[PDB]
C-alpha cells in the first residue's frame, strides 16, 4: 500500500 | 476521447451541466479548508496555519509532529498539540452540508476526505459515502501488531486532557489515534474505491485542499479526460489525467472559483435553486447538535 508523504 | 460537456468554464456552466440528465455521479475531494470555518486550523495558511504555530513544541521542524517515525520515538508534542486543538464542539460547515444535500439529492457517489475531524459523518454522510484518506481521530489502537487493542474517543480524550501519554492498559504499547501519519500506508479502501468510483464519475468537485499531499492529490488525474473538474478554494491548486489547466488555450473542462468554500457552495446552491433547502439543512442540523 503506497504511502502518505508531502 | 477528450470530449467537452461544460458549455462554459464558469460556475454557471457547471450548474447547467449539473442540471443536465447526464450528471448523475459526483465525487467530492476535500481537505482542511472546508473545516477552517468550524475553527479547525489548516496547515498552509499564513500566521493562522499550523506550520507557523508549532515553534513552541521544540521540534526538528514543523512537519515532524505528524511524522510516523518521529511520533513513535517521541509522541508527546503531538498529544500536547491535540489538547491545544481539541474542539469545544463538532459542528459541520455549510460546505459539509452541501455534500449532505448531494447525498440527499441522489448525486453523491463518494466523498474522499483528508480531514480527520469526522465532520462529514456528523453532517450525515454514512460510512459507505466516505473514504477517510488520512484516517480518523474517532477511534484509536495500540501499536503492538499482536494486540491492536481499540480504545474509544473518550478514553483518548481523557488521556489527552490529563496530559498522560496513552498506553495500552494490557500490553503497555503506545496508543495512536487511527490517523495516517506521514510515512504510513493509506487504508485499503482508498485504492479499492478509487478503482471502482472513477469509472462512473460525471463531475469532480474539489474543495479546500492545496493538493500537495500524495497520493490523494493524484486522484484528480484518475478522472476520465472528459469529466469536468470544479475547484472551490481561496487559491488555485492542482496545476503542477493531467493537472488542472484553468487558463490556457487548451482549457476545456476545469474551473476555479476563488473564495471561501462556504461562499462557493452557497453560490452553486443558488444557481440550482437550492439555497433555501441548504440554509434550512444547516439550521435544523446545527440546532439538533446544540440540543445535545
Ligand atoms: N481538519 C483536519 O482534519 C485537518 C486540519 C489541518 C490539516 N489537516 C491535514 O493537512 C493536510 C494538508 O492537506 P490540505 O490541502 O487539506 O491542507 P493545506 O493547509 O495544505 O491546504 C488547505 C487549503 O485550503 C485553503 N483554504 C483554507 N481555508 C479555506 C476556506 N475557508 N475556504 C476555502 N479554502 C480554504 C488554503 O488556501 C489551502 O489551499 C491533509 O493531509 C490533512 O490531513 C487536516
Ligand atoms: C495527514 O496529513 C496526517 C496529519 C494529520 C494532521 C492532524 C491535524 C488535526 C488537528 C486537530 C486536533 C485533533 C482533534 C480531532
Ligand atoms: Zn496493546
Amino acid at each position: 500500500a503506497p504511502r502518505k508523504q508531502l | 476521447q477528450k470530449e467537452r460537456l461544460l458549455d462554459e468554464l464558469t460556475l454557471e456552466g457547471v450548474a447547467r451541466y449539473m442540471q443536465s440528465e447526464r450528471c448523475r455521479r459526483v465525487i467530492c475531494l476535500v481537505g482542511a479548508g472546508i473545516s477552517t470555518s468550524a475553527g479547525i486550523p489548516d496547515f498552509r495558511s499564513p500566521s493562522t496555519g499550523l506550520y507557523d504555530n508549532l515553534e513552541k513544541y521544540h521540534l526538528p521542524y514543523p512537519e515532524a509532529i505528524f511524522e510516523i517515525s518521529y511520533f513513535k520515538k517521541h509522541p508527546e508534542p503531538f498529544f500536547a498539540l491535540a489538547k491545544e486543538l481539541y474542539p469545544g464542539q463538532f459542528k459541520p460547515t455549510i460546505c459539509h452540508y452541501f455534500m449532505r444535500l448531494l447525498k440527499d439529492k441522489g448525486l453523491l457517489l463518494r466523498c474522499y476526505t483528508q480531514n480527520i475531524d469526522t465532520l462529514e459523518r456528523i453532517a450525515g454522510l454514512e460510512q459507505e459515502d466516505l473514504v477517510e484518506a488520512a484516517g480518523t481521530f474517532y477511534t484509536s489502537h495500540c501499536v503492538s501488531a499482536s494486540c491492536r487493542h481499540e480504545y474509544p474517543l473518550s478514553w483518548m480524550k481523557e488521556k489527552i486532557f490529563s496530559e498522560v501519554t496513552p498506553k495500552c492498559e494490557d500490553c503497555q504499547s503506545l496508543v495512536k489515534p487511527d490517523i495516517v501519519f506521514f510515512g504510513e500506508s493509506l487504508p485499503a479502501r482508498f485504492f479499492s474505491c478509487m478503482q471502482s468510483d472513477f469509472l462512473k464519475v460525471d463531475l469532480l468537485l474539489v474543495m479546500g485542499t492545496s493538493l500537495q499531499v500524495q497520493p490523494f492529490a493524484s486522484l484528480i488525474s484518475k478522472a476520465p479526460l472528459s469529466t469536468p473538474r470544479l475547484l472551490i478554494n481561496k487559491e488555485k491548486a492542482g496545476q503542477s489525467g493531467g493537472g488542472m489547466d484553468f487558463d490556457s488555450k487548451k482549457a476545456y473542462r476545469d474551473v476555479a472559483w476563488l473564495g471561501e468554500c462556504d461562499q462557493g457552495c452557497l453560490a452553486l446552491a443558488e444557481l440550482l435553486g437550492w439555497k433555501k433547502e441548504l440554509e434550512d439543512l444547516v439550521r435544523r442540523e446545527h440546532a439538533s447538535i446544540d440540543a445535545q
